[PDB]
């Protein structure tokens, strides 16, 4: 019975103390998202992603990784995009694929 | 640890029960095998059933252990008793009416 | 009027385009892993554009010539 | 008299744990929010700021032919794709158009 | 005339909900409202059916049902139930074959591989906690411990694997052990089995 | 005959009502079996088409019944399901994973899940489109992969997000949401602060912490 006592004790200081903190934060958590919710809207309901999509490996730091001697093969392509018949081609199938939405 | 001198005892039954027994004492007298308390626990599930002899002295006691020993924080008793364990049962996981209509 | 002129010019510029493909290496170095394959979704090949585009010009005429251009309220909605 | 007292401290400790439990998880949540929504506040500014700073060079200057780095390549070739997968729209395209036909 | 072609589209639409039986889930109208029905298998393996009768009157309700007690149907129902029916007959359609699967693994191995087991092996109704000891013909005695945390999945997510009876004399027992701790979290277990017996 | 125009209607109706709710859309089926016998063994072969909103699909199959005194054991021997030839190249390889597992069930709810995901992100790039003319570029389609974000005035500035379905060996289906950053080095070289490396993590922080939707329109309203 004594340990057991001791031990309700110390846990009913702990929930008060845990109590009052969280109390504190919940009050402080307030004026900082109302002052980010200055120049952005409070608000398809869409379900929020699971968390295994937010802590995936990113996708630009295996982009970086796969690749190795970038400089010379990245040079090329920024000609290639230079070219005005990559950006016609690329608009005709623009114009062709809204030629098939709209209907 | 709440009691001196008991004895309990497990019949692992097929499908998904155990049958326990009980034979309460206390510090200072030795177990009474005359009167003994059985239950039926089915795993995984929050029911429980057990006979009415003498278990009224030692009811919060046992519903402790059966709420600690199965994780479970609250318990209380349905008001509804029978001699049919098989009814009761019936009527408790609600599967007394099995007719389903279908095209098949 | 204009769709079939533009369609004319890049059939006599397509041919450029394979060669500007083919001499550029590092094109070529693109595939041989199907790994970087995946990310962008199949596959990166360039072989018989020629023949494939060339398809398209008679059908488009045929397209051109022929003038081919709550769960409650959810449930009781289609139970009618 | 004393196995009672053993009883109800017992039944004391029981229902005292799950609140415990509960106000420490919602504490955790809470401190992690404010953390995020700070940093994404901070990041939402920065950028602005830097998008709003570049508004004028560009202006200043437009006949700057710009180039590129590495850490603009990816969205270059992903930008890329469409020429590369030219030869899968083309394909999308005609399946589409002989489903007209065979109507 | 009319009675022939009349007879023929009522033997093609029993053709077709018939087939219509074979997508996984099924229903027939009634007066109070639908009836549904759950297909399980594993593996190609056709297996129990399970049914639950709902009433189409505001709020929806539950007549009654044959998903085993076990299985958490109230908390979906009150999650999923009034609003997204059918998202909520998928999630029980996902809960059901899993546990399915996870019986029928267990039962074969148990059916079949007698002879490498020592002892029963210690199962729970729900299915997520399988532990036995196995000894394959030089002789290793190995006890596994495998916990499937997750409710919709058929593989154990937290596996080990401890030797037991002697001490590690060689690498060969460490390698051997280190594998059989891959394979139990990669693959079927009655399948793993099979394939180190041979 | 009225009664039996009356049943007519009556099965009709409750096979659209089936077909809408479960939104599998079943075509004509056709069984054809042949008895193979020593305990019986019977053997079926099953052929059957349809469609789930834009995905169709049609497949054959057949099953063992190995009829016996105490049990009635049938297993799907041989599976064979085939596609329209689209550029969803992942729902190919699915197909082939399912079809080396022969397993139909998980087919279905796979199918399901994947195109309702599909649905989700065609809906919100068409919704957000029609919300910005201004500074939306759909330069490859509502239906397909990837958005771009750039000014009119201006195209030397813009950011490029991805979104993708996976569909893991397990058989469920799962989203991710990341960006690339096409920016000029004078605006690399212009600023100090430089937190735009940062730019992955903390967009992911971003639009984990109040929605998707939320996320790029405070994005597109700070970029304008």
């Amino acid at each position: 019975i004594d340990k057991m006592v001791e031990t309700t004790e110390l846990m009913t200081g702990n929930i008060q103390s845990l109590k009052n903190k969280i109390q504190i934060l919940a009050s402080e958590v307030e004026e900082e998202e109302e002052r980010v919710k200055q120049m952005h809207q409070i608000n398809l309901s869409l379900p929020e992603l699971s968390q295994k999509t937010l802590k995936a490996p990113t996708l630009q730091k295996e982009i970086l990784a796969l690749i190795p001697n970038q400089n010379a093969l990245l040079k090329d392509l920024d000609i290639l995009h230079n070219s005005s018949q990559m950006k016609s081609m690329s608009t005709f199938i623009e114009e062709a694929y809204k030629k098939l939405d709209a209907s | 640890r709440a009691l001196k001198n008991v004895t309990v005892s497990f019949r692992e039954t097929e499908e998904n029960a155990v049958w326990i027994r009980i034979a309460w004492g206390t510090q200072y007298t030795k177990p009474n095998q005359y009167k003994p308390t059985y239950v039926v626990y089915y795993s995984q599930t929050p029911y429980a059933f057990t006979s009415s002899s003498m278990l009224r002295r030692n009811t919060p006691l046992l519903g402790q252990a059966l709420t600690i020993a199965s994780k479970h924080h609250q318990i209380v008793k349905m008001d509804l008793r029978s001699r049919y364990l098989d009814s009761l049962k019936a009527i408790v996981f609600k599967q007394y009416n099995q007719t389903f209509e279908t095209h098949n | 009027d204009e769709f079939m002129m533009l369609l004319s010019k890049v059939e006599k510029l397509s041919e450029e385009i394979m060669e500007i493909m083919q001499n550029l290496s590092s094109i070529q170095a693109l595939e041989g892993s199907r790994e970087l394959e995946n990310l962008i979704g199949i596959s990166c090949a360039s072989h018989f554009l020629k023949r494939e585009m060339q398809k398209t010009k008679e059908l488009m005429t045929k397209v051109n010539k022929q003038k081919l251009f709550d769960s409650y309220e959810f449930l009781k909605a289609i139970l009618n | 008299k004393k196995r009672q007292r053993m009883i109800e401290v017992q039944d004391e400790l029981l229902r005292l744990e799950p609140q415990l439990k509960q106000l420490q998880t919602k504490y955790d949540e809470l401190k992690e929010r404010k953390s995020s929504l700070r940093n994404a506040a901070y990041f939402l500014s920065n950028l602005k700021q830097l998008y709003q700073d570049y508004s004028d060079v560009q202006a200043q200057e437009p006949n700057v032919k710009e180039t590129y780095d590495s850490s603009s390549l990816p969205a270059l070739l992903f930008k890329a794709r469409t020429l590369l997968g030219a030869e899968s729209h083309l394909r999308n395209i005609n399946h589409q158009l002989e489903k007209l036909l065979d109507q | 005339n009319e009675q022939e072609a009349l007879e023929e589209k009522l033997e093609n639409v029993k053709a077709i909900l018939q087939a219509y039986h074979f997508t996984g889930l099924s229903g027939k109208l009634t007066s109070r409202g639908v009836c549904v029905c759950i297909s399980t298998a594993f593996e190609g393996n056709l297996l129990d059916s399970y049914f639950v009768d709902l009433v189409i009157q505001k709020p929806l309700r539950i007549h009654h049902h044959s998903v085993p007690v076990f299985i958490p149907l109230e908390e979906i129902a009150a999650k999923y139930l009034q609003t997204n029916i059918q998202h909520f007959l998928f999630s029980l359609c996902e809960y059901l074959n899993a546990y399915s699967g996870r019986k029928y693994q267990a039962d074969r191995l148990q059916s079949d591989f007698a002879a490498l087991l020592t002892g029963p092996l210690q199962r729970n109704p729900l299915c997520n906690l399988l532990s036995f000891t196995y000894k394959l013909d030089q002789s290793f005695p190995f006890c596994a411990r495998l916990l499937y945390k997750d409710l919709t999945a058929t593989l154990p997510t937290d596996v080990t694997v401890t030797c037991q009876g002697v001490e590690v004399l060689s690498t060969s027992w460490e390698e051997q052990r280190a594998s059989h701790e891959t394979l139990f979290c990669t693959k079927p277990l009655h399948q793993v089995f099979a394939s180190f017996t041979r | 005959s009225k009664d039996l125009k009356n049943q007519l209607g009556h099965l009709e109706s409750e096979l659209s009502f089936l077909s809408t709710l479960t939104g599998i859309n079943i075509r004509n089926h056709s069984k054809q079996t042949e008895d193979l016998t020593s305990i019986r063994k019977v053997l079926q072969r099953h052929r059957l088409s349809g469609n789930c909103h834009m995905v169709t699909f049609q497949l054959e199959f057949q099953i063992l019944e190995i009829q016996n005194k105490e049990r009635l054991s049938s297993a799907v021997t041989d599976l064979n399901i085939i596609m329209e030839p689209t550029e969803c190249s992942e729902l190919s390889e699915f197909v082939s994973r399912a079809e080396e597992r022969k397993d139909l069930f998980m087919f279905f709810r796979s199918l399901h899940f994947f195109v309702e995901w599909f649905e989700y992100r065609k809906r919100t790039f068409k919704h957000l489109k029609e919300k910005y003319p201004d500074a939306v570029y759909l330069s490859e389609g509502p239906s397909s992969c990837s958005m771009g974000i750039r000014s009119a005035s201006r195209p030397g500035f813009e950011l490029v997000i991805v979104w993708r379905i996976q569909i893991d060996e397990d058989g469920k289906v799962f989203p991710k949401l990341d960006l690339l950053t096409k920016v000029p080095q004078r605006a690399l070289e212009l600023d100090k602060n430089r937190a735009i490396e940062t730019a992955p993590l903390s967009f992911r922080t971003l639009v984990g912490l109040l929605g998707i939707e939320a996320a790029l329109e405070s994005l597109i309203k700070s970029l304008c």
